[PDB]
């Protein structure tokens, strides 16, 4: 409807209340960082051979050299 | 005649990012400044008038989203009077009409 | 006004069709008589998939 | 052995346009000879092109047939090098069957201005090792390989939908622009090139990539102003850059591109590299097309024009009137004229030696003497055509260094104009029409 | 920097406010009575009274009859449309000669039409339908409005919207933490993409992330838009919205210039009057400038007879360098300035004169200090004499190659020896033609 | 301050022929002055055009350059008025690259026959009180609904139909909108919002100026007169959904079978009284631009019962017909010249010249002294009339620039020194005879 | 799901099983192929054709709208060296316009008529750059021929 009291929308009992409400996700304060302890960089990807988060080929060598 | 085509995604990538010269002109350079990726450009050349039509229908969807971004902010140059962005050659939205 | 559209072709022919004497060939003209994919058919008929 | 797609043409003995730091010409260098004054003038315009400060400059290079007008222009194009546009057209390339003489010239101008742009990117390039997904939205992971690393991405929902629409397999090589989120296949890795017995028409085999997986860099693109004009002409305009199937671009677009490209230059985001437009045999441009140059030489982003021409006082095409070079007087004082001169015997020897150095041919100094006389008694470009035939006659003679008897034989086999027209008179009424 | 050209110093007509012309001002020198005539033409154009009244500048090559027509554009400034052509623009392959003239006659008239833009935009923090605890009779539950929470760098706001919005917010595939906008003049809603704050919740995801909007959730501005009547002619003749097969087919097909009817011109005139009467739209009768007018043919000229008379038309400037030539598209009809006598009757002519040696030297000085060049007095006093022997354009055009040569020889200003060295390397039209007459048999 | 799209041009002062009801020309009236013989003749053919009974009659207006051939052509265009079609063509305009000459003339003819249709329809014009739209839970799609409308006097409820519901919801119609619905066409239109219900409201659904609530009865009649040319009836019939071709002009060389059929059905709409037919005028200005191919089309086009009254104008003497060797009067083949009546215009006296300059200065808002008129009258006889008509505005602008209220004789002598007559420019072209190109 | 499709083949000379790429199986389904059809596969190109139903099934119905062909007397598998001739003009044409992309089996290719076009200068620059790459890899070799202009 639209009327002198503004608009309204209405559903018969058993229609799905189809306007399901939506609300914000609540992520961590820091973004995920590189696993190498000397590296300030974000995670770009993770190693397939050992599972650690990484940011570069420099960190990929420096990780895999010591596992 | 389709394997020796310069529209092959291999040759587009090798033309676009694997150049020798510090300055070196190469074809498909405009694909950095229109919303078109190498395989989408190859497919648009080789799938024919159906792929033309879908790539058109998406371009109208992209036009309204581009017009808002193009007309409601002015954050100077992207790294202090440097660097262009994706879609910056599409000027068909700057006309008032 | 709703009545200026009043001309008509005197004759309206069927689009020409190529009969061919082969089991693989006759599927191709059938596909063309249907419209050659549901993607391309929906694309002209309703505008996009 | 392996013959490239480019091979010995008429000009390919030049390697540039040889000059010292003072723009002083060397007598013989970079595959050019003599022509000292014309080469200084070509050098001065070449430095003026490199500086680029002033638009719409024009040079007319003029003088007798065979005196090197295109030899200056091609040598200058190599001395300027790549990385700055050099559109070269014969004058009659502008008479299109789909667009005006105004348009073909406008596009020839606009195709000779290069805009350089910096662009910032990170792109993934690698062999996909495997893909895993599961149903609880969706969740998944995929592994990428390059010769230096094997690595995993915990990709999102729209990416899982996009990969499952591209139907990618383990052993494909793929690229994704990380900022844009668009997938693009390159082919199948060579190690995979046997696990099928019969293979799709669109399949292609490529090496596994190398170096870092997600290379991060800014890059420089050079793209000419005409391409920005075409891209803005219609919704899918870039197809016409290749198809050729475009013309009569609306002037509202071209003047918008001037404003935008000037604006990017003030915003520091792009820089303008002025190129050259070379019109070889300009003399056959129609009077209407000459009058168009009278405004296109004035736009504050016109190229320099270099015009070669070969004509005395002659009828201007499309009119009754006669003028110098076959060019209207109202253009000739916008032009600046550079004049060649005929070659001496001493110069003609050196150019024939330079052609033989290029063709990898050896001759007696007697054969160079007789050929220089032939190339002086008749046009230079005929002697330049005897040397290859003398080499092939020498091969058939089972020789190695060519001799006067080979030159005299080929001279008896292939005629020039002056001898051929002399023999034509002796049978004239057997030829058709006069 | 910006790069120099053949008119970059021409900043205006440089008149006294009495309408008299200074000897040298606003980057021009000389032509005083022709600059005074252009002064009356600037007043004529600024008055907005007239239609179709027109001028021809006529005079020898290189006398300034394009520089004056550009100086008029500088005295008018960017706000009024000044539309340039050569006569040779008319010979299109797409479309008839007279229509290329008629379109340029419509480019030289501008609307200046001002309107508000208002929009709501931001990252969607929540979508919260609000129920009424009493339903209406027979129905299970009822919604009075939807709340959309929107965020921007300046703050967060709960907008209230009518429940029809929720249908469109599942045509758009919206989820919390998208950034979206809503057109306040229209009620339409659109999705831009996931907000850049979330550009790390996967190592790859198939969308380009959008930076958070800045300013308030509700934005307002006025904009003073400008369109030529020719832009209205094309936008009406070939619409661009894609929701029908005629438009998509017409937009996949090659774009083509088309012979727009006098009816479309008529309807656009009828409606811009509807808005000009209401004060919604300003109007700027502009200028059409045609150079090389002698390149139009007798069919073009015999169309300009109607176009210059028509009560809508712009003020028109023509330029020509011709003597008593034959008119293009006729066999042997000689006529003054290459223009038919019955068109030449319909225009005022401004006579443009040759320069004296002192005026040429004064032009060369004004060029040098704007081409970025320092010249010695012994060079300038030679270069004005070269211009006297030759032509203005040649003697001006020698400046930058003389600078290049001077810089190569390690010096900060052009010397006498550098001017004569460049003059020895580069021939002019007169010295060149003599070599063609001497060597007549060899070309 | 205000400035409409049409402004002061070369004939804007002309507003008719200035004839009395006995069809005699007044010496100065409706902007026409002098020129008695041709104005008289123009009056007769204007009366023949208003009568309209007779098809393909034609006139050629002839005489010196700058002697009111086009003035009299515009005079009769304004005397004929806006309700009857007058098409102006400069003769060059038929040389299309899109279509051949005989097509371009057949279009110029058929653009100049009007078919006039009264569209009378019933409209509902009201302010929306409330709307209900009902939509199935999934179903086949049998939508249903109700709508309510008000005026300052009356209000009512409508039970809605299926195609109405999509046309309403397409235009986002809502309570407080003022709308005008056509009952026969099934089409909505929106006039604005009323000031009332727009207070019970949200973050904005629209932004426009309000409109006052509609008055009187909620249901009311509308009437429109269309003036549809035969040419646009042919174009609409050339291809289905072809309606944009009326603007773009892109339909070339229309099928003859369309014209043959529309010539019949337009006669049927006259015999039904369903539409009026109003034959108008085609003014082919500068007709000596037509080729002999085009004149030979006019010989046999100008004998159709659907032909408009055709007016030529031209200024040429004995000159060769364009596209041929042959010399003839007016640049026209006698094959055509035999068919049409010639109206002869005359040169001007001092009295006519001064009187033309005076009526021109009135329309341009200019005051000048009788001395300035005396010198401008001399200039308009020492030189062609259009040059004198070109000094008037320049003299008014020089007068304004020195802050004078009236143009003096030395303001005209100033402007005469400043803007050249052709006869003076073609004299200076003798000193610079070495410097101009291609003499 | 579908890494490959195994297909079995028979002729009067013997049998093979082949491991098809899913793009080739998509082509088998394009041709409406089923077990007991006689098929030609061109494995170097991905061309597929139905020759007919095998005549061992010619009695599956007494009268049905299929043509039956005898079981091929030829080898299951055949090899040749073949040498392909292609001109630079064939590349300049086939890469300039968007292809038809539509192997008859379509209908958009009915609407836009094919026509000759002023193929750009730049594209020939890229065809020369791709051909240079392939003659360096030895996949192709070059024969500069003759153009002969009568009249
Ligand atoms: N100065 C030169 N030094 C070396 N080769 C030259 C020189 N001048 C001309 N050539 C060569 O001589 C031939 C004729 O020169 P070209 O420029 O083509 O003549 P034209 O001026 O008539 O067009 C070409 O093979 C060209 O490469
Ligand atoms: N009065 C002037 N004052 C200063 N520079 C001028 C003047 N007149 C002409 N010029 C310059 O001389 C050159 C030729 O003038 P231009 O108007 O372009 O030639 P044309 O009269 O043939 O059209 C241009 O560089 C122009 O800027
Ligand atoms: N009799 C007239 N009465 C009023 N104005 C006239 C008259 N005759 C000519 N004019 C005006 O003088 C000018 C010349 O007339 P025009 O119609 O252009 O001449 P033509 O078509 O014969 O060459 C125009 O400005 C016109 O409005
Ligand atoms: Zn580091």
């Amino acid at each position: 409807c639209s009327g002198a009291q503004g608009s309204t929308l209405s559903f018969p009992p058993g229609v799905p209340a189809p306007t399901a409400v939506s609300q914000r996700p609540s992520p961590s304060g820091p973004p995920p960082r590189c696993s190498v302890p000397g590296c300030p960089h974000p995670r770009r990807y993770a190693c397939s051979r050992t599972g650690q988060a990484l940011c570069s080929l420099q960190c990929y060598r420096i990780n895999l050299q010591m596992r | 005649l389709r394997v020796l085509s310069p529209f092959a995604p291999d040759y587009i990538q090798r033309s676009l990012f694997h150049r020798k010269g510090i300055n070196e002109e190469s074809c498909f350079s405009f694909l950095r400044f229109i919303d078109i990726s190498p395989a989408e450009m190859a497919n648009l050349m080789l799938q024919g008038l159906l792929a033309r039509w879908l790539a058109l229908f998406l371009s109208l969807k992209a036009s309204y989203r581009l017009h808002q971004l193009r007309s409601w902010g002015a954050p100077e140059g992207e790294s202090h009077q440097r660097y262009l962005r994706n879609k910056d050659f599409l000027l068909g939205v700057n006309f008032p009409l | 006004p709703s009545f200026l559209c009043v001309a008509s072709p005197r004759v309206t022919a069927v689009p020409l069709d190529s009969y061919c004497n082969d089991r693989s060939a006759e599927y191709e003209r059938r596909v063309l008589k249907e419209g050659g994919s549901l993607a391309a058919k929906q694309c002209l008929l309703n505008g996009a998939p | 052995d392996v013959t490239r797609i480019e091979r010995i043409g008429a000009h390919s003995h030049i390697r540039g346009l040889g000059l010292d730091d003072a723009l002083e010409p060397r007598q013989a260098s970079q595959g050019m000879v003599g022509q000292l004054a014309a080469r200084r003038a070509a050098g001065v315009v070449l430095e003026m092109i490199r500086e680029g400060k002033i638009a719409g400059r024009a040079v007319l290079i003029a003088g007798q047939p065979g005196t090197g007008k295109t030899a200056i222009a091609m040598g200058m194009a190599q001395a300027l090098g790549p990385d700055t546009p050099f559109t070269a057209i014969a004058g009659s390339e502008i008479f299109s069957l789909e667009m005006s003489k105004t348009e073909a010239l406008t596009q020839a101008f606009r195709r000779s201005i290069g805009v350089r742009i910096k662009e910032e990117t990170e792109i993934i390039e690698g062999e996909v090792v495997e893909i895993q997904i599961d149903r609880p939205s969706k969740v998944g992971k995929l592994t990428l390989k390059t010769t230096e690393m094997e690595t995993i991405y915990d990709l999102g929902t729209k990416m899982i939908e996009s990969l499952t629409k591209d139907k990618v397999q383990a052993g494909d090589v793929i690229t994704i622009d990380k900022a844009t989120g668009k997938i693009s296949k390159l082919g199948r890795s060579f190690t995979r090139a046997r696990d099928y017995d019969a293979m799709g028409s669109q399949t292609k085999f490529v090496q596994c990539p190398d170096g870092e997986l997600q290379k991060r860099k800014e890059v420089v693109h050079t793209v000419s102003l005409h391409e920005i004009d075409v891209i803005n002409s219609r919704t899918q305009g870039f197809l016409a850059l290749f198809s050729g199937d475009t013309g009569e671009i609306k002037s509202e677009v071209r003047e918008q591109i001037n404003a935008k490209v000037a604006e990017w230059r003030e915003e520091g985001k792009a820089e303008i590299i002025p190129g050259v437009l070379f019109i070889d045999e300009v003399h056959m441009l129609d009077i209407e097309s000459f009058s168009f140059l009278n405004r296109a030489l004035e736009s504050d982003m016109a190229p320099v024009l270099i015009m070669a021409t070969n004509r005395g006082i002659t009828r201007i095409r499309g009119t009754s009137y006669q003028s110098p070079h076959g060019i209207p007087i109202d253009l000739l004082d916008r032009l600046l004229i550079v004049s060649t001169t005929p070659y001496s015997e001493k110069d003609t020897k050196q150019i024939l030696r330079i052609r033989c150095e290029e063709e990898d041919v050896e001759m007696s100094e007697d054969a160079y003497t007789v050929l220089t006389r032939i190339g002086l008694e008749t046009s230079l470009r005929y002697a330049i055509q005897l040397i290859t035939a003398a080499s092939l006659v020498c091969r058939k003679r089972k020789g190695t260094e060519v001799q006067v008897d080979d030159i005299k034989r080929v001279y008896s086999l292939f005629l020039d104009e002056s001898r051929s027209t002399q023999y034509m008179k002796e049978y004239q009424d057997a030829f058709l029409f006069n | 920097t910006q790069r120099i050209a053949s008119h970059s110093h021409v900043k205006g007509l440089g008149l006294d406010e009495s309408g008299l012309a200074k000897q040298a001002a606003s980057g021009l020198v000389g032509q005083e009575n022709a600059r005074e005539a252009c002064g009356v033409i600037v007043e004529l154009i600024k008055s907005k009274k007239m239609a179709g009244r027109a001028v021809l500048l006529a005079g020898p090559p290189g006398t300034g009859k394009t520089a004056l027509a550009l100086a008029i554009a500088q005295e008018l400034g960017s706000k009024v449309p000044f539309c340039p052509m050569v006569g040779s623009e008319v010979y299109s392959t797409e479309i008839k000669k007279t229509e290329v003239l008629m379109e340029n006659f419509r480019r030289a008239i501008g609307l200046r039409i001002k309107e508000t833009k208002e929009v709501y935009e931001g990252e969607v923090t929540e979508l919260t339908p609000c129920e009424t605890e009493n339903p209406m009779g027979g129905y299970g539950k009822t919604i009075s409005h939807v709340i959309i929470g929107l965020k921007t760098a300046k703050g967060t706001k709960q907008l209230k919207l009518d429940p029809s919005i929720f249908e469109s917010l599942q045509k758009e595939r919206v989820e919390a933490g998208d950034v979206i906008y809503i057109e306040a003049n229209s009620g339409a809603v659109k999705r831009q993409g996931r907000c850049d704050t979330y550009a790390t919740e996967f190592d790859l995801e198939a969308e380009e992330y959008v930076p958070l909007p800045k300013g308030d959730v509700h934005k307002k501005k006025e904009i003073i838009q400008d369109v030529t009547l020719h832009d209205l002619d094309v936008a009406n003749a070939r619409p661009q919205g894609g929701q029908d097969i005629l438009s998509m087919m017409g937009q996949l097909m090659k774009p083509k210039k088309t012979e727009i009817t006098d009816k479309l011109r008529g309807e656009i005139n009828k409606v811009v009057n509807k808005y000009i009467d209401q004060g919604i739209a300003e109007l700027v009768p502009g200028v059409l400038f045609v150079d090389e007018v002698h390149m139009l043919d007798i069919e073009c000229f015999t169309y300009l007879h109607r176009a210059l008379e028509s009560s809508i038309a712009p003020i028109v400037i023509f330029a020509s360098n011709r003597g008593n030539c034959v008119i293009r598209g006729t066999e042997d009809i000689t006529s003054p300035h290459g223009i038919p006598l019955d068109l030449l009757d319909r225009v005022m002519i401004i006579r443009t004169m040759l320069y004296t040696p002192q005026e040429m030297k004064q032009i060369i000085k004004i060029r040098a200090q704007t081409e970025g060049i320092n010249i010695s007095e012994e060079a300038l006093n030679h270069l004005g004499e070269i211009g006297t022997k030759t032509t203005l354009r040649y003697s001006v055009q020698l400046l930058t190659p003389a600078n290049l040569l001077a810089k190569i020889n390690g010096k900060d200003s052009i010397e006498k020896e550098h001017v004569e060295e460049i003059s020895e390397l580069f021939y002019d039209a007169k010295s060149s033609a003599k070599i063609l007459a001497d060597q007549q048999d060899k070309y």
